[PDB]
C-alpha cells in the first residue's frame, strides 16, 4: 500500500472515471477520512493496506 | 557497427573493465592456493604430486 | 587450384585435431598409469560413494 | 487451438525425461 | 583449507549426481542458453528473411506450424557470414527479422558439444578408465560442424547453413544434391556403408549374446533378471556364439577374441562418419562428387543415356528450382 | 544494445577463466591413481 | 561532403556512414544556370509513420503511429540526377536517373510488417522563385511502381507474367462450372502503380560550393502484393542533400 | 482447417496407453510392498 | 469496442489492474505506443510466474 | 452418368492419401451432374485431345495434343517466349451431351478453365459444401482394404 | 495475371510487340541485335511504328533495318509488369 | 537423501467401493454431457 | 452446431477418473496377494 500503490516505488492503481471513458494507472495517494470507506474511491484502497 | 577490425570486439572502453575484472577475480582466488609457493622445486616425474 | 588447397589441408587439418585427441588421451593416461586398463585387485569405483 | 497440443507434447515429453535422470531406480550391488 | 581449493574438489568431485568437471564450466552455460533460445524460437518466433528478399519464411509453431514444417529458419543472406549479436542488432525486431536466434542457438551449441566431448575425457581420467570414448563422439561432432559451421562458411553465407527443423533438414538435403551431387560422392558412400554396416554389426552382435545367454531364469519370469548387477560371472556362453557364426559363413572369419570383436564396432561406424563429415567439408568448398553426364557416346557421336543422365534431370529439376526468386544471374555461384 | 553487451562479456570471461584457471590448478594430479 | 571525400573505402566501411547524407554548411543564394543539371541528390529519412486506428481515450480517429525500421541501413537514396528545368514563374527539377528505389520495411505495434517501396521516380519537383534560397520550397509527385516485379513467384508459384496460375497442390478446386473462381483475387496478379507527394524545403545552401540541403517530408502508399491486402498509407520524414551545379 | 477427430486422437492415444503402463507399474510395487510386510502390506 | 472483457480474458485485467498495460509486441491497453515495456510486460509476467 | 463416372480420376484409388480421412466425397462433394464431353478444336479445325494425367502425378501441366502426337497447345509455366499457348492456336472448345449439349466457348479466359478440368478424366459438376469438401483427393475401400490386409500380412 | 491477351505479341508469333516484347524478342530480326534493338527497348511507351522513327539518337542505317521489318514490328497497350522486364526478365539459354 | 519416512501408508480400495466410483462417474457424464455439447 | 472442445471435456471426463478409479483396484488386489504368499506374490 506504501510503495506499490501510492506511486512512492511503485506504478500505482488502474483508476478511471466515473463512467468508464478515461482510465491509466496512476499513483493513488491515501483518503484518510471516513471518505475512505467509500469502496468506490480508489484512496481507500492505498489507506486499507498501509493502515 | 559490426565489420569493424576492433580488438575482441571492444567498441567501448566500459568493455575492458569487465574483461580485467573478470580475469583477475579468479587469476586471485587461483593465487589463493597455487599462488605463492615456492617456484623453485622440481621433480623428475611426468607429473606431479607435490601439494594442495 | 583453390578447391584443391582448401579441400584436401582442411581434410587433413580434422584428423591432426583427432591426432590431438587420441595422443593426448594416451599421454596423459600413460602418465597416471591406468593407459592399460583397469586393475581388478583395486578397482576405484568401488572405492567410491553409493551411485545415485 | 492447434498448436497448443503440440505444445503440450514437447514439454510432457520433457518431463519424463526429467524424471528418467533424476527419479531413476538406481542399480545396486547385492 | 582455501576456497579456490575448496571449489576445486567440488567442482571435479565423482560424488556429485552429475559430473561438472572443468568442461562443464563451459558446456552447462552454453548448451543451456542454445536449449532456452531454441524452445521459445521453435515455439514463438517470427518470420525470418532467409533469402535477402524480404520474403519471410515463418517457422515457429504460433505463426501456423507443427512439429514437421516447424523449423528456426537460418540467418539472412543480407547478413552471410558476419557475426551479428543481439547488441550488433539496434533492437530486437532487427534482430528476430533477419535471422537472429540461428546464430545465438548454433553457435552455442558448437561450443556445448566441443565441451561435451571434452566431458566426456574429463570423468574417464578421474574414475581410472582409459580415455577414449570422446574420440568415437568426435564423429557426430565432426558432422555437426560440417553442416552448421563449415557449409556455411565455404559457401560463404549462414544462409546457406542447415535448418533448426525437420522439414528444413529435407530443403537441405535436397537443395545440397542438385548443387554438389552428394550421392555420387565417395565420402557419403563411406558412411551409407558405416550405418548400413553400424547397423548391421550392431544387431548381428546383439542377437548372438541374447542367443548364447546361459539359464538362470525360470519360464514365468524374464530373461533379463538372470543378470545381477556387478556380477563376476560371465552371463553367455561366448564359446557358443562362435560355434554359430564360425558355421553361419565359414570357421576363419569370426572373432574369438571379444575384445577385438567389440573394437570392431567402435571402428566402423566411426571411421564412417568422420570420412562423410569431410565430404561435406570438401563439397563446402565446392569440390563436388562425380560427374559423368554425357560420359557414354557411340561413334557417330550422340550422346547414349545412362543413369546417371537419369540422375541429372532429377539434379536439374531442384537446380532450376531451389530459392526460385533469389537468383538474377544464369549461375547459382552460391 | 550496450547494457545487454556488457552483461555478456562478464558472463563469457567468468566461466571461462574457470575453464583457463581450471586445467592451471594443478589437474593432470587429479587422478585416482595417487592424490 | 568533401570530409567525407578525404576518407578511403576501408574506413567508411561497417561503420554506417555511407547511408548518411552529407551535411551543407552555411546559407546563401544560389542561381540555376541554364543548362544546370542537378548531380548528387541523395534523399535519407529517420523516421517512418503509418497511418493507421489509434486507441485514444474514447475515440478511434485514424491516426500516425511511428514504427521502427527492420531492414537494417538500406534505405537511402543517392546520386539522383536531372536537369533543372526554368519556368518562368517557378524553378522546377525533374529527375531522370539515379538510384531512385530502396525497398524497406517497418514494424508497428502489434507485430504487423509493413513493408514499403521509398521511392522518387518520374518526379516533377516545382518551387517558388527561381534562386535556391534558405526560404524555398519545391515539391510534387511521384509514381510509385509495384513492390514485386510481375515475374515473382510467391509460394505457391504464381506470378503475373510468369508461373501457374491456379492452386497447385490443390486439384479438385477447378471442378464444376464455377471452378476456381471463390479464390479468384488470388490468382491474378496485378502489376500496381500509385502516387507519392514528397515536399522538399531548402535551408542551407553553399554557392562557393554550389551544394544544396534541407529538410523533407514524403508521403506515398505502401504496397499491397499485386491485389493481396488493402495498402496504407504511409508518412515519412528526413533530411535530404543535393549538388546544385 | 484442421480435423477434430484428431484431438480425440491424439490426447486419447497419449493418455490411455500411458495411463496403462503407470498402472502396471503401481502394481508392481505393491506386490514388493506386499511381500514385504512392514508398514505397508496391510 | 473490442476491449479485454468482450474477448474473455479473465486473468488479463488482474495483471492490468494493478499496472501492466505494456506489452512486448508493441501494443497496449491505454492505445499509447511504446518502445520499450522492459521485463514486467505482459509476456515478462507470464514466463516469469512459469520460471 | 454411371459410365462416365469411373471415367474419371478422383474414383482412382491410387490418387489418395495416407492420413488424410474420410469418405471420397470428402475431397471435392458429392457429384450432381456430368458437365458433358469437351472436345477441343483451334482455329485449323483438327481436333485435339488433352494429354490425361498420370496416377503418379499430383501436379501435372496441361497439355493439348493432336491425333499424331505433336503437342499443338498448352497452359505455359513461362508466358515470356511462348509458342505454343491457346491465344496463339486459338483453340475452342465444344461439349457434347450432359447439361452443357450444345454450347461452343471460344475466348481464351474460359477455354483455359476447361481445359485445366479435362485432364482429370470426364468433367462433372460436384456439391462441396455439404460435407466441407477441402479439395483433395480420397481412396476408395479398395485402397483401404489393400492396405490394412497387406500391412497386416 | 491469369488471362493476358497479347501473350503472342511477345516473342513467339513473328509479329513483335513494341512496348511489352523482350529485348530477345528482336535477336529473330537480322540487323537490330543490339544497336537498333537497344534504343527501342530504353526508350518509353510508344503508340504506333511511327513513334520509333521519333527515337533520339537515330542514323539512317539504325531507321534502315526498322523500315525493313515495320511490317513486322506494332504496337501494343503497355502493361506495366511486362515493360519493367525488357532488357532483362531472368531468361537465358 | 534421508532415511526411510515411518509415516508410509498403503491405499485400499475393494470391489464394493470400485462400482460406485464408476457409476459415480458415468452417470455424471450422462447428466452433464448434454449441457456441455449444448 | 456444437462445441468441439465438449468432445474432450466428456471423453476424457470418463476416462481420466474412471482409469484413476482402476488403479486403486488393482494396487489393492496386489498388495492382498502379496501378503498372501502363494503363486502371486513374487
Ligand atoms: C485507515 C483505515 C482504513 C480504511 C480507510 C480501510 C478501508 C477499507 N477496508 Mg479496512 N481495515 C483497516 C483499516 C482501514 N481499512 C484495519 C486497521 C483493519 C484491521 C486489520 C481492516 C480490516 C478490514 C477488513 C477485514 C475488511 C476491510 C475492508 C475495507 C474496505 C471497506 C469498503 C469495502 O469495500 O468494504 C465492503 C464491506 C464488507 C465486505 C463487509 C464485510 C462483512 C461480511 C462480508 C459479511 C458477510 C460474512 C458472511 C460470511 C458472508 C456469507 C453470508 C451471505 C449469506 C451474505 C476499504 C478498502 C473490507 C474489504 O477489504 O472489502 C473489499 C473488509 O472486508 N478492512
Ligand atoms: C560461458 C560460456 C559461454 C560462451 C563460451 C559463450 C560464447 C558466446 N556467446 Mg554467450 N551466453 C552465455 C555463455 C556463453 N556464451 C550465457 C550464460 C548467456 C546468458 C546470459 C549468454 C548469452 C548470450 C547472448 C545473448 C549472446 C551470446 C553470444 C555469444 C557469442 C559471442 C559473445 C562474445 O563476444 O564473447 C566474448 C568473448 C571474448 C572477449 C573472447 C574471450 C576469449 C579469451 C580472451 C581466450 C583467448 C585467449 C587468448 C587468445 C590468449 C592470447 C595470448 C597472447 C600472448 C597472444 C559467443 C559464441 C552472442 C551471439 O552468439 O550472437 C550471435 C549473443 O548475442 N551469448
Ligand atoms: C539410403 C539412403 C541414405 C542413407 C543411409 C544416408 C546416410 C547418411 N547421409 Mg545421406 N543422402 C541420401 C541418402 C542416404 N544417406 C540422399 C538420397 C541424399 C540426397 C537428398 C542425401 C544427402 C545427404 C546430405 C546432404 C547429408 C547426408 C548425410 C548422411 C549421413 C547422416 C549421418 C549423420 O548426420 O549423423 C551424424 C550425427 C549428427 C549430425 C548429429 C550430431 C548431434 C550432436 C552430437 C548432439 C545433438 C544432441 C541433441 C540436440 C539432443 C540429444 C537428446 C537430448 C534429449 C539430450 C549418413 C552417412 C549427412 C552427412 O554427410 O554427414 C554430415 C549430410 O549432411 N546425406
Ligand atoms: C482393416 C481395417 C480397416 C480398414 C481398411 C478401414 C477402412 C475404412 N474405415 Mg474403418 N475402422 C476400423 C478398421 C478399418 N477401417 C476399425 C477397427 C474401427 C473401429 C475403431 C474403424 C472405425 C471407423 C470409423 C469410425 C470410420 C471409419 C472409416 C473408414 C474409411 C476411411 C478411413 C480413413 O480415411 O483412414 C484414415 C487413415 C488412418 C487412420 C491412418 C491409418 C493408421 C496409421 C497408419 C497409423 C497407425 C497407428 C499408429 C502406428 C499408432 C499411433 C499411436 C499414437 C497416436 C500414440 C475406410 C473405408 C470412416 C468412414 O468413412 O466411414 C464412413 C469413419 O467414419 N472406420
Ligand atoms: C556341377 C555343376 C552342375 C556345375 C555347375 C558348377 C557349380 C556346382 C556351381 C555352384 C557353386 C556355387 C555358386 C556355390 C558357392 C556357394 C556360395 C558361396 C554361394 C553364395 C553366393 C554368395 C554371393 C556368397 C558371398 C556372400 C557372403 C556369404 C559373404 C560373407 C560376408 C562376410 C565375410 C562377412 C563377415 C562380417 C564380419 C566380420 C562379422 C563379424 C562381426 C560381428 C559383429 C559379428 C558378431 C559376432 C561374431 C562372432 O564371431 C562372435 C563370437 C560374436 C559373439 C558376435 O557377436
Ligand atoms: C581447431 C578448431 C578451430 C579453432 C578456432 C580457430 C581459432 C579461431 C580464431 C579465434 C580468434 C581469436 C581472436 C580473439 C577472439 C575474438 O576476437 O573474438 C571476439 C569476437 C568479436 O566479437 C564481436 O566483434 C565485433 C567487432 O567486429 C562486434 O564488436 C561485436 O560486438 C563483438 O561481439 O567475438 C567472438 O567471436 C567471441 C568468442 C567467444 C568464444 C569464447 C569461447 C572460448 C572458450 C574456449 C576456452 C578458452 C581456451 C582457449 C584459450 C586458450
Ligand atoms: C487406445 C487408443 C484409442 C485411440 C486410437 C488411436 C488411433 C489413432 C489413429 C486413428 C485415428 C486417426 C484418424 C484421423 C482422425 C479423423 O478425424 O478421422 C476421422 C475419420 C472419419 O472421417 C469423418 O467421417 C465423417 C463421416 O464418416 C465426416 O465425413 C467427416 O468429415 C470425416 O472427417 O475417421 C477415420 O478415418 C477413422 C479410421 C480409423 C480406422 C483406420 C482404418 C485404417 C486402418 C488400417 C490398418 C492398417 C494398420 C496396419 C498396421 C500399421
Ligand atoms: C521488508 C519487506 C519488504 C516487502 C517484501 C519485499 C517486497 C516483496 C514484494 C514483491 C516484490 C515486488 C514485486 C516485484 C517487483 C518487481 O517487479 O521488480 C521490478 C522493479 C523494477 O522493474 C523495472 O520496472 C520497470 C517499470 O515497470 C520496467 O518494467 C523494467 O523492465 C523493470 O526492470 O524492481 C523493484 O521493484 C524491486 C524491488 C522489489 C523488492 C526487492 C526484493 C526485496 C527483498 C527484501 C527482503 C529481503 C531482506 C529482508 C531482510 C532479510
Ligand atoms: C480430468 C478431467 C479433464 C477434463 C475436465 C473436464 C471439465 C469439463 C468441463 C469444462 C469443459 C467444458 C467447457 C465447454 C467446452 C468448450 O468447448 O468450451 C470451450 C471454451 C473456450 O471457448 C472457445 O474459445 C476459443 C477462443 O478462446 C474460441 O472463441 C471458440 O469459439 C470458443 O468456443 O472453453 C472453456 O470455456 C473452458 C472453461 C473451463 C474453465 C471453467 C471456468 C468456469 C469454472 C467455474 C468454476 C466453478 C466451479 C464451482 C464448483 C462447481
Ligand atoms: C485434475 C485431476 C482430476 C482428478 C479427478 C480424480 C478423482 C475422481 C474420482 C474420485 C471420486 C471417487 C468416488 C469414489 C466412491 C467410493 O469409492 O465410495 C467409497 C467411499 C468410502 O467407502 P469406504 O470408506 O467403505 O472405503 C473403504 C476403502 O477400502 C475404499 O474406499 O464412499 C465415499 O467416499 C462416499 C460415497 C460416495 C459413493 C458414491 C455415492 C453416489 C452413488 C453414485 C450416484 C450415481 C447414481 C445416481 C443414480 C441417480
Ligand atoms: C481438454 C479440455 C480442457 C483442458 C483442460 C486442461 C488443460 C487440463 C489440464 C490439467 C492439468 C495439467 C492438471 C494437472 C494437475 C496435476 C497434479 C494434480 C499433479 C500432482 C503432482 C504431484 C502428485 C506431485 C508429486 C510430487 C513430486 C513429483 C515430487 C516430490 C513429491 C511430490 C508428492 C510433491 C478444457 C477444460 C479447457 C476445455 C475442455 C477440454
Ligand atoms: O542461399 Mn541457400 O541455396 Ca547455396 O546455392 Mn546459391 O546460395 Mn542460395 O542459391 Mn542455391
Ligand atoms: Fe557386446
Amino acid at each position: 500500500g506504501a510503495f506499490h500503490v501510492t506511486g512512492l516505488f511503485g506504478p500505482g492503481i488502474w483508476v478511471s472515471d466515473a463512467y468508464g471513458i478515461t482510465g491509466k494507472v496512476q499513483p493513488v495517494a491515501p483518503a484518510w477520512g471516513a471518505d475512505g470507506f467509500n469502496p468506490f474511491n480508489p484512496g481507500g484502497i492505498a489507506a486499507h493496506h498501509i493502515a | 557497427t559490426e565489420g569493424t577490425n576492433e580488438w575482441f570486439g571492444v567498441d567501448d572502453l566500459r568493455l575492458l573493465a569487465v574483461l580485467f575484472l573478470g580475469h583477475w577475480a579468479i587469476l586471485s582466488l587461483w593465487l589463493g592456493s597455487y599462488g605463492d609457493s615456492n617456484e623453485d622445486e622440481d621433480f623428475f616425474g611426468e607429473i606431479d604430486y607435490s601439494a594442495r | 587450384p583453390r578447391s584443391w588447397l582448401c579441400c584436401s589441408h582442411f581434410f587433413l587439418a580434422f584428423f591432426f585435431l583427432v591426432g590431438h585427441w587420441w595422443h593426448s588421451g594416451r599421454a596423459r593416461a600413460a602418465a597416471a598409469g591406468f593407459e592399460k586398463g583397469i586393475n581388478r585387485a583395486n578397482e576405484p569405483v568401488l572405492s567410491m560413494r553409493p551411485i545415485d | 487451438m492447434e498448436a497448443l497440443v503440440y505444445t503440450f507434447l514437447l514439454i510432457g515429453t520433457l518431463m519424463v525425461i526429467f524424471f528418467a535422470v533424476f527419479f531413476r531406480e538406481t542399480p545396486r550391488i547385492l | 583449507v582455501s576456497l579456490w581449493e575448496r571449489f576445486c574438489a567440488w567442482i571435479t568431485s565423482t560424488e556429485n549426481r552429475l559430473y561438472i568437471g572443468w568442461f562443464g564450466c563451459l558446456m552447462f552455460p552454453t548448451l543451456l542458453t542454445a536449449t532456452s533460445c531454441f524452445i521459445i524460437a521453435f515455439i514463438a518466433a517470427p518470420p525470418v528473411d532467409i533469402d535477402g528478399i524480404r520474403e519471410p519464411v515463418a517457422g515457429s509453431l504460433l505463426y501456423g506450424n507443427n512439429i514437421i514444417s516447424g523449423a528456426v529458419v537460418p540467418s539472412s543472406n543480407a547478413i552471410g557470414m558476419h557475426f551479428y549479436p543481439i547488441w550488433e542488432a539496434a533492437s530486437i525486431d532487427e534482430w528476430l527479422y533477419n535471422g537472429g536466434p540461428y546464430q545465438l542457438i548454433v553457435l552455442h551449441f558448437l561450443l556445448g558439444v566441443s565441451a561435451y566431448m571434452g566431458r566426456e575425457w574429463e570423468l574417464s581420467y578421474r574414475l581410472g578408465m582409459r580415455p577414449w570414448i570422446f574420440v568415437a563422439f568426435s564423429a557426430p561432432v565432426a558432422a555437426a560442424s560440417a553442416v552448421f559451421l563449415v557449409y556455411p562458411i565455404g559457401q560463404g553465407s549462414f544462409s546457406d547453413g542447415m535448418p533448426l527443423g525437420i522439414s528444413g533438414t529435407f530443403n537441405f538435403m535436397l537443395v545440397f544434391q542438385a548443387e554438389h551431387n552428394i550421392l555420387m560422392h565417395p565420402f557419403h558412400m563411406a558412411g551409407v556403408a558405416g550405418v548400413f554396416g553400424g547397423s548391421l554389426f550392431s544387431a548381428m552382435h546383439g542377437s548372438l549374446v541374447t542367443s548364447s545367454l546361459i539359464r538362470e531364469t525360470t519360464e514365468n519370469e524374464s530373461t533379463n533378471y538372470g543378470y545381477k548387477f556387478g556380477q563376476e560371472e560371465e552371463t553367455y556362453n561366448i564359446v557358443a556364439a562362435h560355434g554359430y557364426f564360425g558355421r553361419l559363413i565359414f570357421q576363419y572369419a569370426s572373432f574369438n577374441n571379444s575384445r577385438a570383436l567389440h573394437f570392431f564396432l567402435a571402428l566402423w561406424p566411426v571411421v564412417g562418419i568422420w570420412i562423410t563429415s569431410m565430404g561435406i567439408s570438401t563439397m563446402a568448398f565446392n569440390l563436388n562428387g562425380f560427374n559423368f553426364n554425357q560420359s557414354v557416346v557411340d561413334s557417330q557421336g550422340r550422346v547414349i543415356n545412362t543413369w546417371a543422365d537419369i540422375l541429372n534431370r532429377a539434379n536439374l529439376g531442384i537446380e532450376v528450382m531451389h530459392e526460385r526468386n533469389a537468383h538474377n544471374f544464369p549461375l547459382d555461384l552460391a | 544494445m550496450l547494457t545487454l553487451k556488457i552483461l555478456v562479456y562478464t558472463t563469457v570471461i567468468f566461466f571461462v577463466s574457470l575453464f583457463i584457471f581450471g586445467f592451471l590448478s594443478s589437474d593432470p594430479s587429479r587422478n585416482p591413481n595417487r592424490k | 561532403k568533401s570530409q567525407i571525400n578525404e576518407l578511403s573505402y576501408l574506413q567508411v566501411k561497417g561503420t554506417g556512414l555511407a547511408n548518411r547524407c552529407a551535411e551543407v554548411v552555411g546559407e546563401d543564394s544560389i542561381k540555376p544556370k541554364p543548362g544546370a543539371k542537378l548531380v548528387d541528390m541523395c534523399i535519407e529519412p529517420k523516421a517512418w509513420a503509418v497511418e493507421e486506428e489509434v486507441g485514444k481515450a474514447g475515440k478511434t480517429e485514424k491516426k500516425f503511429v511511428n514504427s521502427k525500421v527492420m531492414t537494417r541501413q538500406t534505405y537511402t537514396l543517392d546520386a539522383i540526377e536531372g536537369p533543372i528545368t526554368v519556368d518562368g514563374g517557378k524553378i522546377t527539377f525533374n529527375e531522370k536517373e539515379g538510384i531512385d528505389y530502396a525497398a524497406t520495411t517497418v514494424q508497428l505495434p502489434g507485430g504487423e510488417r509493413v513493408p514499403f517501396l521509398f521511392t522518387v521516380k518520374d518526379l516533377v519537383a516545382k518551387g517558388n522563385g527561381d534562386t535556391f534560397k534558405p526560404g524555398f520550397q519545391m515539391g510534387g509527385d511521384f509514381n510509385t511502381p509495384s513492390y514485386r516485379t510481375g515475374l515473382f513467384l510467391d509460394p505457391k508459384g504464381r506470378g503475373g507474367t510468369t508461373g501457374y496460375d491456379m492452386a497447385v497442390a490443390l486439384p479438385a478446386l477447378q471442378l464444376g462450372e464455377e471452378g476456381d473462381a471463390e479464390l479468384f483475387g488470388e490468382n491474378n496478379k496485378v502489376f500496381d502503380i500509385t502516387q507519392g507527394r514528397i515536399e522538399m524545403e531548402v535551408n542551407k545552401v553553399n554557392a562557393e560550393d554550389s551544394e544544396i540541403g534541407g529538410v523533407f517530408v514524403a508521403t506515398q502508399l505502401s504496397d499491397t502484393d499485386m491485389g493481396s491486402k488493402t495498402p496504407k498509407k504511409v508518412l515519412t520524414k528526413g533530411i535530404f542533400y543535393a549538388k546544385v551545379d | 482447417e484442421v480435423q477434430f477427430g484428431a484431438y480425440l486422437a491424439v490426447l486419447l492415444g497419449t493418455f490411455l496407453p500411458a495411463l496403462f503402463l503407470v498402472n502396471l507399474f503401481i502394481q508392481t510395487e505393491a506386490r514388493k510392498a506386499g511381500k514385504a510386510g512392514g508398514q505397508d502390506s496391510d | 469496442l473490442n476491449p479485454m472483457w468482450r474477448q474473455g480474458m479473465f486473468v488479463m485485467p488482474f495483471m492490468t489492474r494493478l499496472g501492466i498495460t505494456d506489452s512486448w509486441g508493441g501494443w497496449s491497453i491505454t492505445g499509447e505506443s511504446v518502445s520499450n515495456p522492459g521485463i514486467w510486460s505482459f509476456e515478462g509476467v507470464a514466463l516469469s510466474h512459469i520460471i | 452418368d454411371k459410365l462416365a463416372f469411373y471415367d474419371y480420376i478422383g474414383n482412382n484409388p491410387a490418387k489418395g492419401g495416407l492420413f488424410r480421412a474420410g469418405p471420397m466425397n470428402k475431397g471435392d462433394g458429392i457429384a450432381e451432374a456430368w458437365l458433358g464431353h469437351p472436345i477441343f478444336r483451334d482455329k485449323e479445325g483438327r481436333e485435339l485431345t488433352v494429354r490425361r494425367m498420370p496416377a503418379f502425378f499430383e501436379t501435372f501441366p496441361v497439355i493439348l495434343v493432336d491425333k499424331d502426337g505433336i503437342i499443338r497447345a498448352d497452359i505455359p509455366f513461362r508466358r515470356a517466349e511462348s509458342k505454343y499457348s491457346i491465344e496463339q492456336v486459338g483453340v475452342t472448345v465444344d461439349f457434347y451431351g450432359g447439361k452443357l449439349n450444345g454450347q461452343t466457348f471460344k475466348d481464351a479466359p474460359t477455354v483455359k478453365k476447361f481445359a485445366r478440368k479435362a485432364q482429370l478424366g470426364e468433367v462433372f459438376e460436384f456439391d462441396r459444401t455439404s460435407l466441407e469438401s477441402d479439395g483433395v483427393f480420397r481412396s476408395s475401400p479398395r485402397g483401404w482394404y489393400t492396405y490394412g490386409h497387406a500391412n497386416f500380412a | 495475371v491469369i488471362d493476358y491477351e497479347n501473350i503472342g505479341y511477345l516473342g513467339g508469333s513473328s509479329i513483335v510487340d513494341i512496348n511489352n516484347a523482350n529485348v530477345r524478342a528482336y535477336l529473330k530480326m537480322p540487323g537490330m541485335y543490339p544497336t537498333v534493338a537497344g534504343k527501342i527497348v530504353s526508350h518509353g511507351p510508344y503508340s504506333g511504328v511511327a513513334d520509333l522513327y521519333k527515337i533520339p539518337g537515330l542514323s539512317s542505317a539504325e531507321a534502315d533495318v526498322i523500315k525493313k521489318y515495320e511490317s513486322r514490328l506494332t504496337a501494343k497497350t503497355p502493361s506495366p509488369d511486362y515493360v519493367i522486364d525488357r532488357i532483362n526478365n531472368g531468361l537465358y539459354r | 537423501m534421508t532415511g526411510p519416512n515411518p509415516n508410509k501408508q498403503a491405499v485400499e480400495l475393494n470391489r464394493t467401493s470400485l462400482y460406485w466410483g464408476l457409476l459415480l462417474i458415468f452417470v455424471l457424464a450422462v447428466l452433464f454431457s448434454s449441457y456441455f455439447f449444448n
